[PDB]
């Protein structure tokens, strides 16, 4: 009862003459909705990942994947060790998140040097044929290619660079293999000292060791912005409710409020909107393309005016800022009074 | 104000990863907007002196 | 297969004087009744911008792409058509090509065997380009299209995209403010470096009728957009003039 | 000559989580930060009247 | 007189204003 | 103050260890800094009083 | 450090499955044969 709340604020058991400010009280949700794109196709997950020619380290294949459902859970298909490290996302079942556009890169690297795929790593594939930029967001897998990539004389079809001009920035390829000249002559030959070919081989034998045995990793690429997400996962969608509180999850943003018809001339490109503060205030339905208005659920203020302890125990109760039809009058439990 | 977290939301910080790795940033962002609290009570009583 | 002519008048490029002309939406969010401050590639206020003529005139030079591009024609009869980018405008790489149909817009990507000056002449001649190497991107859509027709447009090539903001108004430049809506987001992904343009020519050597359009480039800058009780962009203020 | 000021009173849970349950219950670890900002509010407020 | 949807965007995220104890006719 | 990071000069840190932690340290240096201006500005605000 | 009790929980487990015994962890043998909270405290120890 507000007394014994008024007690609980104050830390005493007897409480003097006055009005106290106790708690808040808030109208708490009731229904769950969910809405995502309706596409039903599946993403071109299996022509990247097992693709039996492949690709080599400088000269790394790039695809675009779009407009499909992205399911994660359909991994498992390989040997294990499967190193497996997502920066900026966590993969623990967090397939539940829709994206923009999405990156898939794929190469064959050594072994010691699959340490170089990170953000913050200085080293010869570092700087020389793949650089990440500081702040990527994505995942990268690796796994053992012995079975795929042996053979007895060694694979000449996979090489990689080792001298260059300088650095490269974050995504970007390099395929000249012009000479390299180093010390003072012009050299313009096709061999000779300070007269460099810049490629190497990586001459992959199965009687090497485990830290020289050929790893093959891909890489994906994520991205969010302010866009209407092509890629997403396989959530199911719900029948929309209005005029009554409830939780949702739209194309991936999640809310509490209470969902209206909204009038705001929204052009045909814009698909959210803001408010002064900041803050999502009107959605557009990704399945009818309905602009919507978002406004949470009621709240205020609880104040508990009563007499000393010592004179009597009845008290009286004020709602701040409600206009007495407001008040809710509660079913079994939504208030947080 | 992100305050040096991924994002100044927290549906999203909590939505994308894991528990693990999401108390940094949600305790981050906490105590950046507590302490702007303060500031604001701080300077509202210098004014009421 | 293109011809050659000799019926050119070289001339120096013009320069005239861009006022408060370039402003466009920045993102895809709505906001009413709100000043706003943002930080991307716009035309500075007051700026020089090349002014081409073509009325003999004829004038298809090649002019760079070094951060965007900002493209107005003021004209009547419906003479410019479309638009080339590349880098080297060989068979050797790759390049994007835009075009208007009589009632379409076609847009692909790939080499081409472009020619010196290609051009477009009741019209049943398109002398572009004598081969059609492999292409990945195509796509097809619905038209874009004294002087009475203004065409402004914005185009951007930033994060693997490439943006086409236009707009369109019945009327040098007239002193006014006017945002620019998103039209188009194809995500290709060249350099881009220098752009050529394309107008239809007729016979009687030929005869073009009278039309001016006008190149700016764009630059990092932080302006200050006002949004009035819709959200259509009323005014903007730039902080580094 | 003023005499009196404006009468403010700042929710924390709603200021610093918002909608987040979880922010909450973190929130509960974090002391009684919310009793002092509460009070000195309720002070100044008094102190107008 | 010559003195005198910001509220609503503030009161959503926590900030209230009370209203005095003496109203400007008891002043008066 | 090094504010319990690795070193005061932040063109040394900027070149000693990685940016994933360079940028933590920094972050970390750049709060004890703004704590510092805070409490400069508050001191000041009372004497002026 | 002094403890209260002390609980052994063995089974045998393929070379696949030792990384689903953690906290985490989602696999088979985490929904369906032994579940570790995201709270548990002690240590782990599989050998071949
Ligand atoms: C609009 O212009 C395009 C561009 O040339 C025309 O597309 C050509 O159509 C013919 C006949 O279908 C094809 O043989 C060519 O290969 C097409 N060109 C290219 C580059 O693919 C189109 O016919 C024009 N008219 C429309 C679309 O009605
Ligand atoms: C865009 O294409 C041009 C080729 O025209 C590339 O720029 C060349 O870079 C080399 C290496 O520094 C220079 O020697 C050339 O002079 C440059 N070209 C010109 C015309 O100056 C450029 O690398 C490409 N952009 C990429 C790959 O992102
Ligand atoms: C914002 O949008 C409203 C709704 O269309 C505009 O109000 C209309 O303006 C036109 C143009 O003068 C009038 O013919 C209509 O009668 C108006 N409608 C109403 C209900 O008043 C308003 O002008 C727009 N604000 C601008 C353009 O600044
Ligand atoms: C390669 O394609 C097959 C075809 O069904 C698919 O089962 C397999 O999973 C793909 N490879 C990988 C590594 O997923
Ligand atoms: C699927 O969603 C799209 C989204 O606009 C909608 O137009 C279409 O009617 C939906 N189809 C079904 C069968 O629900
Ligand atoms: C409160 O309810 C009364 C009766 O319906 C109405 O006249 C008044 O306008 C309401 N006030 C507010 C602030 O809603
Ligand atoms: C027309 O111009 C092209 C452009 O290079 C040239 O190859 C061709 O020889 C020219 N035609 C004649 C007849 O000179
Ligand atoms: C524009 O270019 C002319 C030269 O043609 C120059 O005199 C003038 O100063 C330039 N305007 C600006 C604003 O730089
Ligand atoms: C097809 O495109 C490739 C670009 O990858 C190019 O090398 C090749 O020459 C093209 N084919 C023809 C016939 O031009």
């Amino acid at each position: 009862d507000p007394l014994s709340e008024t007690k609980c604020t104050l830390k005493s058991f007897t409480v003097e003459k006055g009005i106290y400010q106790t708690s808040n009280f808030r109208v708490q949700p009731t229904e769950s909705i969910v809405r995502f794109p309706n596409i039903t196709n599946l993403c071109p997950f299996d022509e990247v990942f097992n693709a039996t020619r492949f690709a080599s380290v400088y000269a790394w294949n790039r695809k675009r994947i779009s407009n499909c459902v992205a399911d994660y859970s359909v991994l498992y298909n390989l040997a294990p060790f499967f190193t497996f490290k997502c920066y900026g996302v966590s993969p623990t079942k967090l397939n539940d998140l829709c994206f923009t556009n999405v990156y898939a890169d794929s190469f064959v690297i050594r072994g010691d040097e699959v340490r170089q795929i990170a953000p913050g790593q200085t080293g010869n594939i570092a700087d020389y044929n793949y650089k990440l930029p500081d702040d990527f967001t994505g995942c990268v897998i690796a796994w053992n290619s012995n079975k795929l990539d042996s053979k007895v004389s060694g694979n000449y079809n996979y090489l990689y660079r080792l001298f260059r001009k300088s650095n490269l920035k974050p995504f970007e390829r390099d395929i000249s293999t012009e000479i390299y000249q180093a010390g003072n002559k012009p050299c313009n030959g096709v061999a000779g000292f300070n007269c460099y070919f810049p490629l190497r081989s990586y001459s992959f034998r199965p009687t090497y060791g485990v830290g020289h045995q050929p790893y093959r990793v891909v890489v994906l690429s994520f991205e969010l912005l302010h866009a209407p997400a092509t890629v997403c996962g396989p959530k199911k969608s719900t029948n929309l409710v209005k005029n009554k509180c409830v939780n949702f999850n739209f194309n991936g943003l999640k809310g509490t409020g209470v969902l209206t018809e909204s009038n705001k001339k929204f052009l045909p490109f814009q698909q959210f909107g803001r408010d002064i503060a900041d803050t999502t205030d009107a959605v557009r339905d990704p399945q009818t393309l309905e602009i919507l208005d978002i406004t949470p659920c009621s709240f205020g203020g609880v104040s508990v005016i009563t007499p000393g302890t010592n004179t009597s125990n009845q008290v009286a109760v004020l709602y701040q800022g409600v206009n007495c039809t407001e008040v809710p009058v509660a079913i079994h439990a939504d208030q947080l009074t | 104000s992100k305050f040096g977290a991924i994002s100044s939301v927290l549906n999203d910080i909590f939505s994308r990863l894991d528990p693990p790795e999401a108390e940094v940033q949600i305790d981050r962002l906490i105590t950046g907007r507590l302490q702007s609290l303060q500031t604001y009570v701080t300077q509202q009583l210098i004014r009421a002196a | 297969q293109c011809v050659n002519l000799t019926t050119r008048t070289q001339l120096p490029p013009a320069y005239t004087n861009s006022f408060t002309r370039g402003v466009y939406y920045p993102d895809k969010v709505f906001r009413s009744s709100v000043l706003h401050s943002t930080q991307d590639l716009f035309l500075p206020f007051f700026s020089n911008v090349t002014w081409f003529h073509v009325i003999k005139r004829f004038d298809n030079p090649v002019l760079p792409f070094n951060d965007g591009v900002y493209f107005a024609s003021i004209e009547k009869s419906n003479i410019i058509r479309g638009w080339i980018f590349g880098t080297t405008l060989d068979s050797k790489t790759q390049s994007l090509l835009i075009v208007n149909n009589a009632t379409n817009v076609v847009i692909k990507v790939c080499e081409f065997q472009f020619c010196n000056d290609p051009f477009l002449d009741m019209e049943s001649e398109f002398r572009v380009y004598s081969s059609a190497n492999n292409c990945t991107f195509e796509y097809v859509s619905q038209p874009f299209l004294n002087f009475k027709n203004l065409r402004e447009f914005v185009f951007k090539n930033i994060d693997g995209y490439f943006k086409i903001y236009s707009k369109h108004t019945p009327i040098d430049l007239p002193q006014g403010f006017s945002a620019l809506e998103p039209l188009v987001d194809l995500p290709i992904g060249i350099n881009i470096t220098r752009f050529q343009t394309l107008l239809a020519l007729h016979r009687s050597g030929w005869t073009a009728g009278a039309a001016a359009y006008y190149v700016g480039y764009l630059q990092p800058r932080t302006f200050l957009l006002k949004y009035n009780e819709n959200g259509t962009i009323t005014d903007a203020v730039d902080c580094a003039l | 000559l003023p005499v009196s000021m404006t009468k403010t009173s700042v929710d924390c849970t709603m200021y610093i989580c918002g909608d987040s349950t979880e922010c909450s219950n973190l929130l509960l670890q974090y002391g009684s930060f919310c009793t002092q900002l509460k009070r000195a509010l309720t002070g100044i407020a008094v102190e107008q009247d | 007189n010559k003195v005198t949807d910001l509220i609503c965007a503030q009161k959503f995220k926590g900030l209230t204003v009370l209203p005095p104890l003496l109203t400007d006719e008891m002043i008066a």
